[PDB]
DNA sequence: GGTCAGAAAATCGGTTGTGGTCAGCTGCTGCCACCGGTTAACCTC
DNA sequence: GAGGTTAACCGGTGGCAGCAGCTGACCACAACCGATTTTCTGACC
């Protein structure tokens, strides 16, 4: 789930509308993620309830 | 030492640039001349006819908004 | 305290020094023109090396 | 990275009015480009003004004398 | 591919072969090089033996 | 044998204008994915 | 001996991409004119 271990591409939002660096650290309430590097994929945790 | 390719040997970029877009007809007249020394005017000359350029000197040539000038009339009335 | 070492592995070992040395003394203005030059192996990177 | 480099040092070769004017055309101060006359109505004249500029600029640009630098970047 | 017994040397193409690599998206930067120099957008990419 | 004055450049800048072209927007056009009802196939009350 | 059952087949929905027609933003260019400003020439006599 990219909402929770953010983006697959270097600032790519989901749908497709905030693909700029000028965009940083900004939720998208279209597609959920959150616009930063492909490299938090490696360190954001998840939890099972 | 350098052993490059004939850049320096190129006169387009010996000096100052914004001396090859002179605003003064004399003021161009060296940078005209310089291009008689270069080894690649003729593609040169080619390129810059066939994009159209809009101002300055090409391949020796000084060029107008669309096309070749002789050379501009400076400001003034125009003589005899 | 000497040893020897033969030059087609110590061109690859030293590549990018070599790079840095050979866009220093101009002989390619830039470093893919650095690298091509390191790959055909002109005869210049010896005397630079 | 070093083609970022030359670029900002070219673009800073030429004068501030038309050096705004390619940053803001091509967003390389922002990341977003704008329209002809948002330049002009961010600069002071009309938008076909701000085309000449722009159009002697990159012709400008385009010159083997600035272009040295840039001639086998690709 | 090459010719019966054209000498090759290290690195020099064998087999021609380039691959669609598809459409990205352009840097800005790149956007400007390429309106200077006037280029192919050149769509595919290369993969030669 | 000086002397304003006019004509005519160019040059930066508006202007108009207009024409087109394309980004996109969006209601039809039509096809495409679940959903389940039914219809001829298996085991012997 | 069809009763009851059964995998699949056979109507019947909502989703989506297309998609062609319709805006308006926005640029191309094109002239085109408009102050500016030199600056040369042109009679006065
Ligand atoms: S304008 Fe003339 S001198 Fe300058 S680079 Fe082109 S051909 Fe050479
Ligand atoms: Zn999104």
């Amino acid at each position: 789930c990219e909402k929770i271990f953010g983006p697959t591409r270097d600032w790519e939002c989901y749908c497709g509308k905030y693909k700029r660096v000028r965009f940083k650290g900004i939720i998208c309430e279209r597609c959920g993620v959150e616009v930063t590097r492909a490299k938090v994929r490696r360190e954001r945790m998840g939890h099972i309830e | 030492q350098t052993p490059r390719q004939r850049l320096p040997v190129l006169p387009c970029h010996v000096g100052d640039p914004d001396l090859w877009f002179a605003d003064t007809p004399a003021g161009l007249e060296v940078a005209k001349t310089l291009c008689v020394s270069c080894p690649i005017r003729r593609q040169c000359l080619a390129a810059a006819l066939q994009r159209a350029e809009p101002w300055g000197v090409w391949g020796g040539e000084i060029f107008d908004q669309g096309s070749i000038v002789s050379h501009k009339r400076p400001r003034g009335r125009p003589r005899k | 305290h000497q040893c020897g070492l033969p030059k087609l592995m110590a061109l690859e070992l030293f590549k990018p020094f070599v790079m840095k040395r050979l866009v220093d003394l101009n002989h390619a203005q830039n470093i893919k023109s650095a690298k091509r030059m390191v790959e055909r192996q002109r005869p210049q990177v010896w005397d630079v090396l | 990275t070093l083609l970022q480099d030359q670029l900002q040092s070219v673009l800073d070769t030429l004068s501030e009015r038309e050096a705004g004017v390619v940053r803001l055309r091509f967003g390389l101060t922002d990341g977003q480009p704008r329209t002809l006359d948002e330049i002009g109505q961010v600069y002071g004249v009309t938008r076909e003004r701000i085309r000449q500029i722009e159009s002697k600029t990159m012709s400008k640009l385009r010159h083997p004398s600035r272009s040295q630098v840039l001639r086998d970047y690709l | 591919i090459v010719r019966i017994g054209a000498e090759v040397r290290d690195g020099d193409i064998l087999v021609g072969k380039v691959t669609p690599k598809g459409e990205t998206e352009l840097t800005p930067e790149e956007r400007l090089l390429r309106a200077i120099f006037g280029e192919k957008a050149r769509e595919v990419r290369d993969t030669s033996l």
